[PDB]
């Protein structure tokens, strides 16, 4: 029941407030503590305190003390974990304990920080049809090579964001960069004909769900 | 705090009850390190599957669940199945610091050999209208894991001269590597044909973005 | 050695021993000692006892 989940990796460059805003679902965070534990996808719940909602003390804890600022509400449910001042550190899922009197224990879905800035080109896919010489594949070929996006956040698709046929998206490769993502939407030669083939990238660099025809 | 030297993974093929061990360096990954038996991946799950390494907590199917069974705080992974697949890190957020476990990989039987699909577009209307022609080829779904992609330009084994991306798990737990054939239109558009040789182990596949010219 | 963060500090926690190695006479200026047990007389060594002088 502990979904403390924080705010997603917020892009808010090293000196920025972020908030890793662990809203608490239903598990007590008044009647029992919400640790803010500023933490990498596999680091290990690295607390910013063993936070004593329930308690009158908050057991501090070092681990991801320090800019990480636990915005924690008991009685909102909401370890907001407002990473205020956020140097270069908030860029890792900000799990947040159920500190339970201080038992820094839970965690949940966290998003994260990110004390960084991405500037935001051109968010387009290069919507590349089926094959070139073929285009008669068992899934078309409904190629996106998304352009270079300097926001990393290329959101690679293969009708406009419906219907993703197979889509093998570079993970928004730094081949530029950037968010070049070449999704090869490999969506059915008929699920393109069927279906849209818009070939999308909502890449936040320049934000938009692109709906490029593959 | 006591630094949480995690074991590294709990052991499962079939579903069985594992036990995803994660040691402490310092001490026993414990309920006062708040191990917790988390089984964490990025965002699914990513909390105490274990309750203080005692109890399986919010994370867990019974996999992650709360078990301090050694100094190793094990995310006891009984009847660890595919979904049970998860860092169950017994992430220790200690009374002094964190002091986390690194990881105890909980994994069961998975990644089916999917077919390899040929998604390879050539540098086309719009994958050639840059100056710099770029295919944009694939082998999403490939059998293994691993598919090294070699977009062969004009068929010319073309393992360099283009942007071949990872052989990522496209739809059914299979690679698929996002090749692309990239020159300066020099030679990627000289050399428009590509073949992502792309497949289980490297396995060259004949992924056709075979460009006119 | 076990310790709970219930009270990071030391001050609730109620640290009590207890002991049955040798045995001694309980008293009103001793508590109500966990063993009721152990009932030996030991001899006391003098006696008073009518002598002259």
């Amino acid at each position: 029941q502990v979904q403390l989940v924080e705010s997603g990796g917020g892009v808010v460059q090293p000196g920025r407030s972020l908030r890793l805003s662990c809203a608490a679902s239903g598990f007590t965070f008044s009647n029992y503590g919400i640790h803010w534990v500023r933490q990498a996808p596999g680091k290990g719940l690295e607390w910013v305190a063993v936070i004593s909602y329930d308690g009158r003390h908050k057991y501090i804890a070092d681990p991801v003390k320090g800019r990480f600022t636990i915005s924690r509400d008991n009685s909102k449910n909401m370890l907001y974990l407002q990473m205020n001042s956020l140097r270069t550190e908030d860029t890792a899922v900000y799990y947040c304990a159920k500190d339970t009197s201080g038992w820094y224990e839970f965690f949940d879905s966290w998003g994260q920080g990110i004390p960084v800035t991405v500037s935001s080109a051109s968010p387009t896919s290069p919507k590349v049809f089926p094959l070139s010489l073929c285009s008669t594949q068992p899934d078309g070929n409904v190629v996106i090579a998304c352009l270079v996006q300097g926001f990393f956040p290329q959101e690679p698709l293969s009708v406009t964001w419906s219907e993703s046929g197979q889509g093998v998206t570079a993970r928004n490769f730094p081949p530029s960069q950037d968010a070049s993502g070449d999704l090869y939407t490999t969506s059915s030669q008929l699920t393109l004909p069927a279906t849209q083939c818009l070939a999308g990238k909502s890449v936040t660099c320049h934000v938009k769900h692109y709906t490029n025809p593959s | 705090e006591i630094v949480m030297t995690q074991s590294p993974a709990t052991l499962s093929v079939s579903p069985g009850e594992r036990a995803t061990l994660s040691c402490r360096a310092s001490q026993s990954v414990a309920t006062n390190v708040a191990w917790y038996q988390q089984k964490p991946g990025q965002a699914p799950r990513l909390l105490i599957y274990g309750a203080s390494t005692r109890a399986t907590g919010i994370p867990a199917r019974f996999s992650g669940s709360g078990s301090g069974t050694e100094f190793t705080l094990t995310i006891s992974s009984l009847q660890s199945e595919d979904f049970a697949v998860y860092y169950c890190q017994q992430c220790n957020d200690w009374l002094t610091f964190g002091q986390g476990t690194k990881v105890e990989i909980k994994r069961t039987v998975a990644a089916p050999s999917v077919f390899i699909f040929p998604p390879s577009d050539e540098q086309l209307k719009s994958g050639t209208a840059s100056v710099v022609c770029l295919l944009n080829n694939f082998y999403p779904r490939e059998a293994k894991v691993q598919w090294k992609v070699d977009n062969a330009l004009q068929s010319g084994n073309s393992q360099e001269s283009v942007t071949e991306q990872d052989s990522k798990d496209s739809t059914y737990s299979l690679s698929s590597t996002l090749t692309l054939s990239k020159a300066d239109y020099e030679k990627h558009k000289v050399y428009a044909c590509e073949v992502t040789h792309q497949g289980l182990s490297s396995p060259v596949t004949k992924s056709f973005n075979r460009g006119e010219c | 050695s076990d310790h709970t963060t219930t009270c990071t500090d030391v001050k609730q926690c109620r640290a009590y021993l207890i002991d049955n190695k040798k045995w001694v006479y309980n008293s009103g200026r001793l508590p109500r000692g966990e063993g009721d047990t152990f009932k030996g007389k030991l001899h006391v060594p003098f006696v008073p006892v009518k002598a002259k002088c």
